[PDB]
């Protein structure tokens, strides 16, 4: 049921939690890397490092299912109380130019890993068969193993105080006051 | 003989407060006769809420997947995410085959509007892997956070743990002073990690802080040492089945970027002091040539 | 020391505003300071000036458009519907709203820009603005338990005539917004005296002296719970002397905050009349252009006493302790004397700590070396004098 | 010489609560 989150990525999640709550920092809205580019890197890299007996079929199927999962379940479990007004203003800007509300291509890999970690919280409370569960756990473990090597390129240790490539924008006093107000 | 209760002046305002004498008259010749809860089910927080009838909970105006500004009220009565399906062959069988390429996630996508939106909480197998991380009151990252006479100094210069006196590191003077002339007394705050004594004059501090993050004595490793650049953030400590591991086999040009448990995935390697001495002299020598 | 032309701007509407019940910070001290000045016979070497209300599009010079438009639209009858902008700028939660809020911000900003313009045209060497002094707020904030930052509104209004601007904060609850607004630029140097303990600003440190061009050019000193007059002299004279010997400013903005007096609601300092007078007296001694502004003071007697004393000495006259009869005759103390007695409360500050602060400050500073703008449109407002000398 | 640092630190710090942090 519970997937083997590596201890490095657990430290990454705790660091993100510290940045969000204690350090009061939120992710870049116009992030240079979102879920689209990390999955593009997945399909560009992992395809040629293994044989092709048909695993690409359910591999791409799981990638598409994850992409669909990241849309509706983003506004359900994700968005720590600081990020609610940034979500509101993002959807307002999307609706300003009549663009459809598509929030998957906005948030980076931090929210992707956060959604990955929150899977056993709601997987257990439904009629969901173990036969697909074992395969999903194994391939997600492969996903975390791939992310391990890519963790320095994707979650590089930087802060939003002297450069703009830290994948983080710091909270403002008005934004901090109004985000935790309502 | 102040006598304040004797005089009340009930004809006008009383006790800073104003009475109802101003509102007791209505003669004017101007017109010339022509349930809910304190907490929340999403983030366990208190604040502005929307009234509900189908459910006994309360939600914030900015804690919804389609959030709405409080000034512009929704038309009619607003309902929660699962309140829409609360009033209303299984639909799962047709929903699985209704769409393609989502088959392994069809059941997961089915359950999206059947439950309320909520703030994110770390699962029950992530935070406890590091013992330094503990859950907060409202969801904070808890790592280290929780004008009279000379009598402050005896309450601080004596801990009653062993009946001794604590001496500062920068200066070997406790400076408790004398009762007759207490101006020479200096306040000392102790560390919350190693209990190292410190005068308030050696370290640039001017007050005692007891709410918020605990004061750190500045004799430890930096947490965010900056050297484009590098932001070191440690690798924390692991108490889950001794996962941190201890493998001392090289201790040479180790290049383990710090994070050593000195003795006489994640890997907190073991180091000795002889290796630290040796590579310090090696670095000193290589700096001498350059 | 030297003879100076002191200008003082007062608006009668500042006095008749009450922030709320149980409110320490309040504007009524300004009217009694004005009454004490008027009844002390200081008009012989003074001119009275009327503070015009601040024009909307020139008020936006510091703050954002929506913040100013909200302040002109805020009132107690619609604060309940104004929830988003109420909690976004900390308005109504810690600082409650009241009738005539926008009027207060308008007249305060007008008085500050009036002082800045009088500095610009140079007819008056020193401008005194007790009506303003709101010095805790920010661009889109009402934090620090105030509503505006009119000093930074007046500082940049005098930048055109004065390239180098020096600001001093002497009271507790220092100028978070003042040093924040002029962080990265060397043109304005912000000096502030405050205590490390938690206050309405909360900010202030010994290592946050500047970034960018303003690096090493915004000195903050963390003080302790109450300073004696001699220790404050020893911590004030060398720092300001080194600043004027190194920075070479062409203007001085002095915050005459009464919050650091001997006994008020939130203050924790122990300076008497001598201690508070030396702050203004020292920075007067160089003769460079000056702008005295005051917003501090939680107790009326102490802040009115120190403001009357400052108004007295600033014109180089001997201000006696006796108070002439006025509308507030039974207000200031039992003996009715213009002297704030220093309380018998301990001196937490250390001479060794002060020496350490001096050494690190010197080692820090050794490395370094709109349709109405610049206008003084107002009225004298001295045709009618409201001197109530009859019981 | 440059080998006296060890016993200098042993005399000065003494306790291992801080010496190990000094080694770090």
């Amino acid at each position: 049921i519970s997937l083997q989150i590596p201890i490095k990525l657990k430290s990454v999640l705790v660091d993100d939690w510290e940045y969000v709550t204690k350090d009061k920092k939120i992710c870049r809205l116009p992030a240079d890397v979102t879920v689209e580019m990390v999955l593009n890197k997945y399909e560009h890299e992992v395809s040629q490092e293994l044989e092709s007996p048909g695993s690409q079929s359910q591999l791409s199927e799981y990638c598409a299912g994850l992409k669909l999962y990241f849309d509706k379940c983003l506004g359900n479990m994700l968005l720590y109380r600081l990020e609610r007004l940034q979500y509101d203003e993002l959807l307002k800007k999307s609706s300003k130019d009549q663009k459809p509300l598509v929030p998957i291509r906005i948030y980076g890999a931090i929210h992707l890993l956060r959604l990955i970690s929150v899977l056993p919280e709601l997987i257990s409370s439904t009629t969901m068969d173990l036969q697909s569960c074992q395969l999903l756990i194994k391939q997600t473990e492969d996903f975390l193993v791939w992310l391990l090597m890519h963790v320095d390129e994707y979650f590089n240790d930087k802060d939003p105080n002297r450069s703009d490539d830290a994948l983080y924008v710091n909270t403002s006093s008005q934004y901090e006051g109004v985000a935790l107000g309502m | 003989k102040k006598r304040p209760k004797r005089l009340s002046s009930q004809n006008v305002n009383y006790d800073l407060k104003r009475r109802k004498i101003i509102t007791s008259e209505g003669i004017e010749r101007s017109f010339k006769n022509e349930e809910n809860e304190d907490f929340c089910s999403a983030c366990n927080q208190s604040g502005s809420f929307l009234c509900c009838d189908t459910c006994p909970k309360s939600f914030h105006f900015l804690c919804l997947d389609p959030p709405i500004d409080p000034n512009n009220l929704p038309k009619g009565d607003w309902h929660c995410n699962e309140c829409k399906f609360k009033i209303f062959k299984k639909i799962e069988s047709n929903f699985i085959k209704q769409n393609n390429n989502v088959k392994i996630f069809a059941k997961l996508l089915f359950n999206i509007d059947s439950h309320n939106p909520k703030q994110f909480q770390l699962p029950n197998y992530i935070k406890e892997t590091f013992p330094a991380v503990k859950t907060g009151s409202r969801g904070q990252y808890s790592d280290e956070n929780d004008t009279k006479l000379d009598s402050y100094n005896p309450d601080t210069h004596i801990d009653s743990n062993s009946g001794k006196f604590l001496i500062c590191y920068k200066c070997n003077q406790t400076r408790l002073g004398s009762w007759s002339h207490p101006e020479n007394s200096r306040l000392i705050m102790t560390c919350d990690y190693c209990q190292t004594p410190w005068h308030l004059d050696c370290v640039p501090r001017a007050s005692f802080k007891n709410l918020g993050s605990k004061w750190k004595c500045p004799l430890h490793s930096p947490t965010k040492v900056y050297k484009n650049y590098k932001v070191w953030k440690k690798q924390r400590l692991i108490n889950k089945k001794n996962q941190l591991y201890y493998e001392p086999l090289q201790k040479i040009g180790y290049q383990n970027n710090g994070n050593i448990q000195i003795i006489p995935d994640f890997k907190i390697t073991q180091i000795d002091e002889n290796s630290i001495k040796y590579d310090f002299f090696d670095k000193i020598y290589k700096s001498k040539m350059v | 020391s030297d003879k100076r032309r002191v200008a003082y701007f007062y608006d009668a509407d500042v006095g008749n505003y009450a922030y709320g019940a149980g409110h320490p910070m309040k504007p009524h001290r300004i009217r009694m300071a004005h009454s004490l000045i008027m009844n002390y016979g200081l008009y012989k070497k003074m001119e009275i000036y009327r503070a015009k209300p601040a024009t909307k599009q020139e008020m936006c010079q510091f703050h954002t458009d929506e913040y100013i438009d909200f302040l002109s639209r805020v009132t107690p009858d619609n604060l309940e519907m104004f929830k988003r902008e109420s909690v976004k700028f900390n308005v109504g939660d810690d600082c409650p709203v009241f009738d005539g809020l926008y009027e207060y911000c308008s007249i305060s900003g007008g008085g500050s820009m009036e002082g800045a313009a009088r500095l610009n045209r140079g007819k008056c060497d020193v401008a005194v603005n007790y009506a303003g002094g709101l010095h805790h707020a920010k661009k889109s904030e009402a934090s620090g338990f105030c509503y505006l930052n009119d000093i930074v509104l007046g500082i940049i209004e005098l930048l055109r005539y004065h390239p180098r601007v020096l600001y001093i904060d002497i009271d507790v609850h220092h100028g978070d917004g003042v040093e924040e607004a002029f962080y990265t630029t060397d043109r304005v140097m912000t000096c502030s005296f405050h205590k490390y303990g938690e206050f309405f600003p909360g900010t202030g440190e010994l290592r946050d002296i500047g970034v960018g061009a303003g690096k090493n050019y915004a000195v903050n000193v963390p003080l302790r719970d109450g300073i004696d007059d001699a220790t404050y002299r020893s911590v004030f004279e060398p720092v300001i002397k080194k600043i004027m010997e190194w920075y070479q400013p062409s203007a001085v903005v002095l915050q005459c905050g009464g919050d650091s007096l001997s006994g008020d609601r939130l203050g924790c300092f122990n300076l008497s009349m001598e201690g508070h007078a030396n702050c203004v007296n020292y920075v007067k001694s160089f003769g460079i252009p000056m702008m005295v502004v005051g917003g501090g003071g939680y107790t009326m007697r102490n802040v009115a006493r120190t403001w009357c004393f400052e108004t007295g000495l600033l014109n180089n006259v001997v201000l006696d302790k006796d108070l002439p009869y006025n509308e507030y005759y039974e207000y200031y103390g039992p003996d009715y004397k213009l002297s704030v007695r220093p309380s018998n409360m301990f001196n937490v500050n250390t001479p060794e700590y002060l020496d350490k602060v001096m050494t690190n400050i010197f080692a820090n500073l050794e490395n370094t070396k709109e349709e109405d703008s610049a206008e003084a449109k107002d009225t004298k407002g001295g045709s009618q004098y409201a001197r109530d000398l009859h019981v | 010489e440059e080998v006296t640092f060890f016993e200098k630190a042993k005399r000065y710090i003494g306790n291992k609560h801080l010496y190990t942090e000094f080694l770090k």
